[PDB]
């Protein structure tokens, strides 16, 4: 359930230019964990609240790890490469911590 | 060989928001097609090189037909699937004009497809100009 | 003549897209991984200050 936890991020809801602008993906989470309520849920995160949630995993998990976020445009532009890097960098992060039952269970 | 042409379109290297940003796809064309020069090129068109250029084949061509274009944002937004459908739209209007020896033979399209600097500056040196 | 001259030009065009085209499969590849590390590394070093 923890590690089994299904994650696709998808959708790339690449809100068009503002030369900083937000790709909003579909999170499906479609989860047989029972850490996670939906079977399957999907929201639309934006990448702020992304970045902001990893923090988040940080601050609930007090030396309890919290690997890497969704991908940097700190080099990143916004590329679809770079936006699948936080794609997949979320995608990573996310696959990660849910088979950590902990991160998972914020 | 018209027909038998081979497109990919791909990679939406959607340019990031301006509330009008213009996706630019890979268009591979890998082409058995001795209408088409390379075997396979790639060029990385955006939306606004397309419609020109559909408007092109519609201008080489007198009646001699021009199917639909690239999608239109007049409903579209910018969405993945608006794109897409762009990208589609593209990929059937192509499609069909690769499968009409015709169209295909539009030499801005050769060039066009067969070359990324879009269809402007392919259609001054085409005619000599 | 002119048909070989052409035959050349054919060769690196190929060549020239062939080229780029690896980059992206190999290096990428390579910079995408190193990139996360870079990451990971960062967050055993926010671990540590956590137990120190």
């Amino acid at each position: 359930a923890r590690p089994t936890f299904h994650i696709t991020v998808g959708d790339p809801h690449k809100v068009g230019d503002l030369a900083t602008s937000h790709i909003v993906y579909s999170v499906r989470t479609k989860t047989t964990s029972k850490a996670y309520k939906q079977p399957e849920f999907e929201v639309k995160r934006r990448y702020r609240d992304f970045l902001w949630l990893y923090n988040t995993l940080h601050s609930n998990n007090p030396g309890v790890v919290v690997p890497p976020p969704p991908e940097k445009q700190a080099v990143g532009r916004f590329e679809s490469n770079f936006v699948e890097s936080r794609r997949a960098a979320l995608e990573k992060m996310l696959n990660k911590i849910a088979a950590h039952p902990t991160l998972q269970l914020d | 060989a018209r027909p038998t042409f081979h497109i990919t379109v791909g990679d939406p290297h959607k340019v990031g928001d301006l509330a009008t940003s213009h996706i630019v796809y890979s268009v591979r064309t890998k082409t058995t097609s001795k209408a088409y020069k390379q075997p396979e090129f790639e060029v990385k068109r955006r939306y606004r090189d397309f419609l020109w250029l559909y408007n092109t084949l519609h201008s080489n061509n007198p009646g001699v037909v021009v199917p639909p274009p690239p999608e239109k944002q007049a409903v579209g937004r910018f969405e993945s699937n608006f794109v897409e459908s762009r990208r589609a739209a593209l990929e059937k209007m192509l499609n069909k004009i690769a499968a009409h020896p015709t169209l295909q033979l539009d030499a801005d399209l050769k060039l066009f497809l067969e070359s990324e600097s879009f269809n402007i500056d392919v259609k001054h040196k085409e005619r000599k100009e | 003549l002119s048909g070989p001259l052409d035959a050349l030009s054919e060769l690196q065009l190929a060549i020239r897209d062939v080229y780029e085209r690896q980059a992206q499969q190999d290096v990428l590849t390579f910079g995408i991984i190193i990139e996360e590390y870079i990451r990971l590394i960062g967050s055993v070093k926010q671990a540590f200050s956590q137990r120190q």
